[PDB]
RNA sequence: AACGAGACUCUGGCAUGCUAACUAGUUACGCGACCCCCGAGCGGUCGGCGUCCCCCAACUUCUUAGAGGGACAAGUGGCGUUCAGCCACCCGAGAUUGAGCAAUAACAGGUCUGUGAUGCCCUUAGAUGUCGGGGCUGCACGCGCGCUACACUGACUGGCUCAGCGUGUGCCUACCCUACGCCGGCAGGCGCGGGUAACCCGUUGAACCCCAUUCGUGAUGGGGAUCGGGGAUUGCAAUUAUU
């Protein structure tokens, strides 16, 4: 036990030091179940321990692996930003950087006024769905005059 | 007379039609019949199909 | 004692330990990153999964020889959940099955045979019946 | 359930007994063979039902009159 | 030798039925002793044929019930098996005595029929008493397990032990003592 | 557009899109009040 | 001489055939000991005849069983019936008919379907519903 | 010289195929051609299921149509000159007959 | 006296009796071959394991499918204007298997958008008889048939072991079902064979279920809607997203 610290702050977000290490770091945006397992496998960490049982140099090893996947031989087919449209790079985007990357994508579609950008602006379904009977969020209207 | 007087018809409902009455809806491709479903119920006895169950 | 005389689950664990102790079986570089089949949601819990896959595959070739890569993907097939739609059957990874069969040929346990497919050698047959006696003796009958 | 016998069974059994009383008896398996050679019956399942009511009528005729 | 069958682990000869109305309807001992609570028998085909089914198989059938569990009889045999092993550790007694006494205590003996909010009191037959007892104690085990770390094998053991002494902590005893209170007001 | 031609000035950000993505085949909906038969209670007797 | 018999048992689509011959007491199903057929929750179902009659009645014969069709549970009931039906047919041909009666009476007094088949098979589906008796929903307003 | 030679028969109707096949066995047996008996292959069933209505109105009834096909094989030990004789009589009904010069 | 009912036709459950099979199997041996000594006993005649392989061996139990057989309220006990029938039980594979077909007389029921079935009316070269693009999918809102779930009688990761009914190279019309080897995480790609089918895909290695592991009552490792970025395949063409 050692009565060690059981809440910790990692990338401007709070991790509970109380779940299994592979399910604690998925509190970061851009890190799902599948990616969190592969990062800890490259970092040489035992998956059996609770997240409050890592030492100070073990968390810095995990953080420096999450920010640079391609230098620790994580494959290109794993990553969430592929050939990024403005500069051609491959990377994983995390935390408040993922919010801004979506914010730039919706404005890029709106500025040229393509059909995607207009559907996102009017608040309608963007992909191929019908709209007669599903997604209702207004109020019932009466027939009376 | 025009040189462009047809469009491709190598698949879909444009390719196939009934052998008896030239209709395009509800036809049977099973076992090489190529009849319309209303024309099949009319000729089934002469083709040799029967009902038992 | 033959492979038909012993309970099959600890036979797979005894054979997996014999392969992994030898040091001769080669493994691919991507063994720590692959999903193992299309219908799985996560990678396997055990770092040692490739030796267990080879041990089970040799046991399959003893009972029913003449298999190939396509018929190994039907043995390791399973159910896929499709989110909000109904579920269906789905086959295993072809590249894993092909590299596991090629890794057993390098131990001289497997041969490509006449007609088409693969089978065990007399040396492969000897090593499996030798481990079936070890599994029976461990129960002190 | 329902085991009542229709007029096709009951009339054929009476006409057999009027003509062949001297051939018949209490054994169903012998009556079933007699009724196959004295009559043309289209079905095996109808033959069994006729020989059944003939066997019932022989056991009545051994006690007293039957009006038909 | 083959005249005694231990149901895997538990003897039938020492069991007793202490209500003379139920001795014909709780099938235990003799020709009703078997190794497992699983057969393919055609018990549904006539009205009273149901009374010849061993009482441990009737408990096993009534347990594979609630929608997501239909047809899963192999899972339901091991629930009964592990419940009987927990009953023997808690009580020190034969698990078949605990089941028989839980059935004798849980079945209601007066009830009121419906005629128009308006009801009239009537007697209950011994076949309906044994049918009611099984359904009540299966329901009691099923409702307690639904959001607890407790397994259903532990909840079915707790429910049978409380019913065998009539403690009113069980679901089956509270419901029996409700049905007979309401019917006593409709005489 | 199915009845008219809509003009486009091709900005370089449009690269790799289709020409048909900038000329839309319908008018955005804005509702008038519901008519007779729109609900079960709306029934008319002479 | 070739003192031996072949006989079968059934349930649903499953069939099992037992061959028995003069011997020392062997029993096998598909080449495996009957202590090792996979759904071991039902192990007392395929032990029932030898536990009920006692091993002294089996000591003169070797029995080999082959089984296919149906599902996991229907095959246990086919195996069970093939073994008890084979022993009474072997005794009828090669020993005294007074000893056949002991075997048949002890089996039937414990359970029918050790010696007589169960005739039940599926109903066919009918149009207008999901199965044989069920119907799709009906609506009005 | 002699051959091993194979005849196959096919029809919808069963009882015309029975009388055709029995006559091929008699003509071979009386001439000592050492005929191998009729092999019954599995029966083949064709099925079509259709709505009864021409127009899509009414309660939803269906028609279930089927056709059944019956097949047989016989093998002979004889010269190529005499299968041409016996495979030419009693064949009058709507039965297919086909023969191949070596298959045994 | 006639039609409907019933009979009738197909179907399910029984035959160690009949006919008889290299496009179906079993048993056995002239035997032959690999592996194990666990076995009276050796590394064997003799034992164990086989979808390992010949038979110019014997045969039809298991598979196919032709002919016949079998069940009648027939036997025994009660109840019935002692008739017609009804209830229980013995013996038995079996004492209600499930479908098809179906009368007289009607309806302002549906269908002219199934038809070279059809009356009358309309239109007929600025056509109501062919190509290019769009729509049938548009969304404050009311209703109908359904799919997935709210978890521990569970979800996830490994291991083991069982079906039945069918379809298959398109005859204008141009496409079929797939073993085996190699390349790729995957979807997929290249090469080279079999099948016009009891012959090849195929012993159709199906899912739930079964055995072992991890989570711990938390909208949680339950649930997977909504939405960003990248890669294949069909096609003449995929944006209003084919899969």
């Amino acid at each position: 036990p050692e009565k060690f610290q059981h809440i910790l702050r990692v990338l401007n977000t709070n991790i509970d030091g109380r779940r299994k290490i592979a399910f604690a770091i998925t509190a970061i945006k851009g890190v799902g179940r599948r990616y969190a397992h592969v990062v800890l496998r490259k970092a040489d960490i035992d998956l059996t321990k609770r997240a409050g049982e890592l030492t100070e140099d073990e968390v810095e090893r995990v953080i420096t692996i999450m920010q640079n996947p391609r230098q620790y031989k994580i494959p290109d087919w794993f990553l969430n930003r592929q050939k990024d449209v403005k500069d051609g790079k491959y990377s994983q985007v995390l935390a408040n950087g993922l919010d801004n990357k979506l914010r730039e994508d919706l404005e890029r579609l709106k500025k040229i006024r393509a059909h995607r950008g207009l559907r996102h602006f009017w608040g309608l379904r963007v992909r191929g769905q019908h709209t007669k009977t599903t997604g209702r969020r207004g109020r019932t209207v009466g027939v009376s005059k | 007379q025009q040189l462009y007087w047809s469009h491709p018809r190598k698949f879909g409902q444009g390719s196939r039609s009934c052998r008896v009455c030239s209709n395009r809806h509800g036809l049977i491709r099973k076992y090489g019949l190529n009849m319309c479903r209303q024309c099949f119920r009319q000729y089934a006895k002469d083709i040799g199909f029967i009902k038992l169950d | 004692v033959t492979v038909k005389d012993v309970n099959q689950q600890e036979f797979v664990r005894a054979l997996a330990a014999f392969l992994k102790k030898s040091g001769k079986l080669k493994v691919p570089e991507w063994v720590d990153t692959v999903k193992l089949a299309k219908h799985k949601e996560l990678a396997p819990y055990d770092e040692n999964w490739f030796y267990t896959r080879a041990a089970s595959t040799a046991r399959h070739l003893y009972l029913r020889g003449g298999a190939g890569v396509g018929s190994m993907t039907k043995i390791y097939g399973g159910r896929q959940r499709n989110g909000v739609m109904p579920s269906h059957f789905s086959r295993g990874s072809k590249s894993v099955a092909r590299r596991v069969l090629q890794a057993l040929e390098g131990l001289k346990m497997v041969e490509k045979d006449q007609d088409w497919g693969r089978k065990l050698t007399p040396q492969g047959q000897r090593d499996l019946d030798r481990i079936a006696g070890q599994v029976a003796a461990a129960k002190k009958k | 359930m329902g085991r009542v016998r229709t007029k096709t069974v009951k009339k054929a059994a009476r006409v057999i007994i009027e003509k062949y009383y001297t051939r018949l008896g209490n054994d169903f398996h012998t009556n079933k063979r007699v009724c196959e050679e004295i009559a043309i019956i289209p079905s095996k399942k109808l033959r069994n039902k006729i020989a059944g009511y003939v066997t019932h009528l022989m056991k009545r005729i051994q006690r007293g009159p039957v009006r038909g | 030798t083959p005249d005694i069958k231990l149901f895997g682990k538990w003897s039938t000869d020492d069991v007793q039925i202490n209500d003379i109305s139920l001795q014909d309807y709780i099938a235990v001992k003799e020709k009703y002793a078997k190794y497992l609570p699983h057969s393919a028998g055609r018990y549904a085909a006539k009205r009273f044929r149901k009374a010849q089914c061993p009482i441990v198989e009737r408990l096993t059938n009534s347990m594979m019930m609630h929608g997501r569990n239909n047809g899963k009889k192999l899972m339901t045999v091991r629930i009964v098996k592990h419940a009987f092993e927990i009953i023997h550790l808690l009580t020190g007694e034969n698990p078949l005595q605990v089941l028989v006494n839980a059935i004798i205590n849980s079945g209601p003996r007066e009830d009121s029929t419906r005629i128009g909010v308006r009801r009239q009191a009537v007697d209950v037959s011994p076949l309906r008493r044994v049918n009611q007892a099984i359904w009540l104690l299966c329901t009691g085990a099923r409702e307690a397990a639904f959001r607890n770390i407790k397994t259903i094998a532990e909840c079915l053991a707790d429910e049978l032990i409380n019913a065998a002494k009539g403690s009113s902590n069980s679901y089956a005893i509270k419901k029996k003592d409700e049905l007979e209170r309401v019917a006593k007001s409709n005489r | 557009n199915g009845k008219t031609f809509n003009q486009v000035e091709i900005k370089p950000e449009m690269i790799g899109h289709y020409l048909g993505e900038f000329s839309i085949t319908y008018k955005p909906v804005k509702h008038g009040r519901p008519g007779i038969g729109a609900t079960h209670s709306s029934r008319f007797i002479p | 001489p070739l003192q031996s018999v072949q006989v079968f048992g059934r349930k649903k689509t499953a069939t099992a055939v037992a061959h028995c011959k003069r011997g020392n007491g062997l029993i096998k199903v598909n080449g495996r000991p009957l202590e090792m057929i996979e759904p071991r929750t039902l192990q007392y179902k395929l032990l029932e005849p030898v536990l009920l009659l006692g091993k002294e009645r089996f000591a003169g014969v070797d029995i080999r069983v082959r089984v296919k069709g149906g599902g996991h549970v229907a095959q246990i009931y086919a195996i069970r019936q093939s073994i008890s039906k084979a022993l009474v047919a072997y005794y009828q041909k090669y020993v005294d008919e007074a000893s056949k009666k002991e075997i048949k009476d002890i089996l039937i007094q414990y359970d029918r379907t050790l010696l007589v088949a169960d005739p039940r098979r599926c109903e066919s589906k009918k149009f207008g519903g999901p199965g044989a008796r069920a119907r799709y929903q009906k609506s009005y307003r | 010289a002699i051959h091993r030679i194979r005849i196959t028969l096919t029809s919808r109707n069963v009882k015309s195929l029975e009388k055709v096949c029995a006559d091929l066995i008699r003509g071979a047996k009386e001439k000592n051609l050492k005929v191998k008996g009729p092999v019954r292959m599995p029966t083949k069933t064709l099925r079509i299921t259709t709505r009864k209505t021409p127009c899509g109105e009414g309660s939803k009834t269906w028609d279930r149509f089927q056709m059944r096909i019956h097949k047989r094989l016989i093998d002979l030990h004889s010269p190529s000159e005499i299968v041409k004789q016996i495979t030419s009589i009693s064949i009058e009904p709507g039965v297919e007959v086909e023969v191949t010069i070596a298959d045994a």
